């Protein structure tokens, strides 16, 4: 129980949300009104108790130690249709199932390879059987390039796309990603499911029933 | 013992230096004091080493009766402290706490208001009740009803304990003047289910037993601003108008008082 | 409009049962008057005010105002809690002018040098007649070369000194000035005593007429006294003065470019002592940037100077030994003259003295940041901040529920031509406040007037004449038999003038240093 | 609520209970009989 739930700080930065916790290890903001800082030791762990409601650039920040505000890689983007967000798709890529597929899906997101789903829009789209993207090069699902060069093979084709949120590697997988809303097992054996989204199925489904008439694009995504 | 001075020496980071107390952890409080003071002066503003350094020190320098050099040592490292931890509540708990070993009255009054003007105005509530605590220890209420004005101006719903202390500290007047302007307000808690009957029949009972005490307000024009508020339980403050009248000595109006009472 | 509700209550009590008309209804003309007349209901309603607050007049000045018992009681040679230590900065020129000035007491000096014997004094007051004075010197402010101003020059005499030093004691006292004593000096003289007695107590200061309220607040910035805590309040205020402001908004601004200049004066100084930290400071940070960069240096710096060692401390050793030698490169160079080690270490404190002249009027201005908005910072002046406030009778009856309703205090009342000042208008600035807790915080009344003067401007002769409504509160004060102090040496007018008007006066003389001058020698040319 | 408890606080950075100079000398003149009561009560519990 050392990690907080500071909230009421996306202006903040995590100099300035560990210079008041500081010995603070680990400070990740949540793309929301959240935050999250955790102390190694025991004494400085007990900040919630201590300086809640500090002031955070002239704003008050309420601590509160507890997983209120808030192993396989989730890939969170805000999938945003046109340029209104159509809900943040924490996409948790299953690396249990195709640890390949699914860490390109996580980088794509993060935007760590200087190319992926951080600012690409699915161009392939189709009313609950697929939703496909991260093509960062063609912006079609024509182009894109992984991590082994511009095509790579599927990891494993484990995993299926049984419900909602549940995330495959489209095509021989290079950068292109489907998130699928429905049952696709009639494409299963060429598309390997590297996902399953626990949180932001309603975005999936959100991106689904608008898939393209709108451009389906996440502008904001991570790890 | 060189190695570790060497490395506490040579590193920076607050865990160093914790470990070196740690180690060195026996009776060297003079020069435990002087390692205390080079380690702050190299290493400002970290708060587990100045919580640590207080902590130690009120705890080391206990063998001083009232008034010490070692005592005015304590409080210059307080407020030495309270240079870069100011915005911290804790230390000024600590130092309030400490205060109120000591024995000071108006120094903990000031650093009591130093400790509000610090916190901006989202930490007054980690500070607040142990100035609360600070006046119901001292009897004599001429601080005490400018620090519960202070109280009463920044959460309003805390009215119950200031009528409580000027029913306990003899200031019947102000009392009265502080229930009447709480029982007539519309939104107020009480924090104790009164249902706007007991404070009504309280405030009226402190009326009626001490007149004499009470010479600004109108006790006439309350009772029956009461009586005209209840429509269930008119007995008991007909009684306390009468009272009033008869510890104001005005016996014929006392039983005036009871014959409207029957008629209304 | 606000209609008179006891007539509107009236009105509805007689029209439904006596059946008249209604007078609300029936309205064909309105009437607007001039301005500084239309406060009369102010006026009815500061009357109004003070009848329904029971208490506010206090038990030592009810006897007095209602005039009965006996009249020398409001005297100061009655009263248990009488101030002893007064002090006086510029009140006595030289030490023969405080012994020629004091007759019927005896001086007893602390001090044998008359070399030391020069202004400031310290007079501690009660064989009997015996006043225990000690020559004492101003603290070093610095060494900037403009931090003195001009002080008083004028010398007054022994009533004119007896007056003010029954106007620093508490409770009621008088100043009767005929024309020509020149009671404007012993006034301002009085203002300034009292700000440099007691800095924390407020004097309010009223006066009728605005261009004498305006000669009286001019004089005030020839003096020792700081313009922070002046404050004139009313539509009087067009005076000659230079740098104007003097209001609620125009005295915080000011306090707002004091905090400013002195925060840039913190940040050159920690630009000086090379203190990380280019941010601008607030007060709470500068108090704190004190208490931890200029008190521990300056414990430092005391410590390896020894100036409570066992040897003397070498003169040079301040020179090198001081941390702010590059801070004041704005002060003409050398600071330390290097002529004796004391003489160094006075300047060295009179920089520190300077330094935390600044501090603590940051800590002062630290309540002034501590509110947000500017009728709060007004209110933090007129209650706490401004040490002096001039008033006129119809702005203060004007602002009387203002003042109470922003919690105004005061510590001594002063009004000037108590003659040209009603009796009503001398009442109500008496009661601009009310004690809370059963504590009352007047201590000094002080009527500067003339009861042979002039009646104040009444427009019908019947009621000056019959009722007797002209007739001051000084004028009456006199006349119920309350000792006065009859001012007796002019300072202003000719000898052979005052000896045509001194029969008024109770012993009208003439001031010989005055009338010595090349102007009182010849007379007038042709006649 | 912030700026709703920042509605208004005058006299509360303790700036004018000093103002009035009744309760200045009074908490020094408890202080010294609280003072002198903890000398001889740490005195009584120094032997024991």
């Amino acid at each position: 129980k050392r990690v907080l739930y500071v909230g009421g700080l996306e202006e903040v930065d995590d100099k300035v949300l560990h210079a008041a916790f500081i010995g603070d290890i680990t400070d990740i903001q949540i793309p929301l009104d959240y935050e999250t800082e955790k102390h190694r030791g025991f004494a400085f762990v007990e900040f919630e108790l201590a300086e809640d409601a500090a002031a955070a650039i002239d704003n008050m920040n309420e601590s509160e130690l507890f997983g209120r505000t808030i192993s396989n890689p989730q890939v969170y983007m805000d999938i945003k249709i046109g340029n209104k967000p159509a809900g943040r798709i924490q996409m948790l890529l299953r690396s249990d199932v195709v640890p390949m597929t699914a860490e390109n899906f996580r980088c794509l997101c993060t935007h760590e390879k200087g190319f992926g789903f951080k600012g690409s829009s699915f161009h392939r789209i189709i009313p609950q059987f697929m939703c496909q993207g991260g093509d960062f090069t063609n912006h079609n699902g024509t182009g894109g390039k992984s991590i082994y060069g511009k095509k790579f093979d599927d990891e494993n084709f484990i995993l299926k796309h049984t419900g909602p949120g549940l995330l495959s590697m489209a095509n021989t997988n290079g950068s292109q990603f489907f998130l699928t809303c429905d049952k696709t097992d009639w494409l299963d054996g060429k598309h390997v499911v590297f996902g399953e989204v626990t949180e932001g199925l309603d975005v999936l489904r959100q991106i689904e029933a608008q898939g393209p008439k709108q451009k389906v694009i996440i502008a904001d995504c991570g790890e | 013992l060189p190695y570790e001075e060497e490395i506490m020496r040579n590193q920076f980071s607050v865990k160093c230096w914790l470990r070196y107390i740690e180690f060195k952890q026996g009776a060297p409080k003079p020069r435990l004091n002087q390692l205390y003071e080079r380690a702050l002066k190299l290493l400002p503003c970290s708060y587990k080493l100045w919580y640590r350094y207080l902590k130690a020190r009120r705890a080391q320098v206990k063998h001083r009766c009232v008034t010490d050099p070692a005592y005015e040592d304590v409080n210059n490292c307080h407020e030495r402290a309270f240079v870069f931890m100011h915005k911290m509540p804790r230390l000024w708990l600590d130092y309030c706490q400490f205060l109120m070993d000591q024995g000071r009255v108006t120094h903990t009054r000031r650093t009591f208001d130093r400790a509000l003007r610090a916190l901006p105005i989202t930490q007054h509530s980690r500070i607040w009740p142990l100035y609360l605590r600070f006046l119901r220890s001292h009897p004599l209420p001429e601080t005490a009803v400018r620090g519960y004005r202070r109280f009463l101006k920044l959460s309003p719903e805390s009215a119950e304990e200031y009528i409580e202390y000027l029913k306990s500290s003899d200031r019947l007047d102000e009392a009265a003047q502080r229930l009447a302007t709480v029982v007539n307000d519309e939104r107020f808690v009480s924090k104790a289910g009164k249902s706007n009957y007991q404070l009504w029949h309280e405030l009226c009972d402190l009326i009626s037993q001490n007149p004499d005490k009470v010479q600004s307000l109108n006790v006439d024009a309350i009772i029956r601003g009461g009586l005209t508020r209840f429509t269930d339980q008119l007995g008991k403050l007909w009684c306390s108008l009468a009272d009033y009248y008869i510890r104001s000595g005005h016996f014929e109006k006392a039983r005036d008082v009871y014959e409207e009472a029957i008629r209304t | 409009v606000f209609l008179d509700p006891n007539q509107y209550q009236q009105d509805m009590t007689n029209t439904i049962q006596n059946g008249a008309e209604d007078v609300y209804e029936t309205f064909n003309i309105i009437m607007r008057r001039k301005p500084k007349e239309n406060n009369f209901k102010a006026v009815l309603e500061t009357i109004r005010n003070l009848m329904n607050t029971d208490c506010v007049v206090p038990d030592w000045l009810h006897d007095i105002i209602l005039g009965y018992g006996d009249p020398s009681s409001a005297h100061y040679s009655k009263m248990p809690n009488q101030i002893a230590t007064l002090d006086f900065n510029d009140t006595f020129l030289s030490i023969e002018h405080l012994k020629a000035s004091f007759p019927g007491h005896n001086v007893k000096v602390t001090v044998e040098d008359p070399a030391l014997q020069i202004p400031p004094f310290r007079i501690t007051f009660p064989e009997a007649k015996t006043l225990i004075v000690e020559p004492h010197v101003i603290p070093n402010r610095g060494p900037y070369p403009y931090n003195q101003p001009k002080r008083n020059t004028i010398q007054f005499t022994h009533t004119q000194i007896e007056a003010i030093r029954a106007g620093m004691q508490p409770g009621l006292t008088m100043v009767v000035g005929p024309p020509g004593t020149g009671k404007t000096d012993v006034a301002v003289q009085i203002i300034s005593n009292i700000y440099h007695n007691f800095p924390e107590q407020r004097t309010l200061i009223v006066t009728h007429s605005n261009q004498a309220l305006n000669q009286l607040f001019e004089k005030i910035m020839a003096l020792d006294i700081d313009e922070r805590h002046l404050l004139r309040l009313g539509h009087g205020e067009e005076e000659l003065e230079t740098e104007k402001d003097f209001s609620r908004y125009g005295r915080v601004n000011y306090v707002l470019a004091r905090r400013i200049e002195l925060l840039e004066e913190v940040k050159r100084l920690q630009k000086s002592l090379g203190v990380p930290g280019d941010a601008s400071y607030t007060c709470e940070t500068a108090g704190y940037f004190f208490l931890y960069q200029v008190m521990s240096r300056w414990e430092e710096y005391i410590s390896k100077v020894k100036n409570k060692g066992s040897t003397l401390p070498d003169v040079t050793e301040v020179s090198t030994f001081f941390p702010f030698h590059e801070y004041f490169a704005n002060a003409p160079q050398p600071i330390f003259k290097g002529r004796s080690y004391e003489e160094d270490m006075e300047i060295a404190e009179g920089c520190f003295r300077h330094i935390k002249k600044i501090f603590t009027q940051l800590e002062e201005f630290r309540a002034s940041e501590l509110l947000r908005s500017g009728l709060d910072r007004s209110k933090y002046l007129l209650v706490k901040e401004a040490k002096i406030i001039a008033m006129t009778c119809t702005h203060a009856a004007l602002k009387r529920h203002d003042l109470v309703k922003l919690g105004f205090k005061y510590d001594n009342i002063l009004m000037e031509e108590a003659a040209q000042i009603l009796e009503i208008e001398t009442f109500i600035p008496l009661l601009l406040q009310n004690p809370q807790d059963g504590f009352s915080r007047l201590k000094r009344w002080i009527m500067i007037g003339d009861h042979h003067q002039l009646p104040p401007v009444i427009k019908n002769m019947a009621f000056q004449k019959y009722s007797n409504m002209e007739q001051s509160l000084f004028t009456r004060f006199v006349r119920v038999g309350v000792p006065t102090v009859d001012l007796d040496a002019q300072g202003r007018a000719r000898a052979s003038l005052c000896n045509l008007y001194n029969w008024r006066y109770k012993n009208l003389g003439n001031l010989p240093h005055v009338q010595l001058l090349p102007e009182f020698s010849t007379a007038n040319a042709g006649l | 609520r912030a700026e709703l408890m920042k509605a208004i606080d005058f006299e509360y950075y303790g700036y004018l209970d000093e103002d009035d100079g009744v309760i200045v000398p009074l908490e020094q003149e408890y202080e010294k009989k609280l003072r002198a009561e903890l000398v001889e009560k740490w005195k009584a519990e120094r032997e024991a």
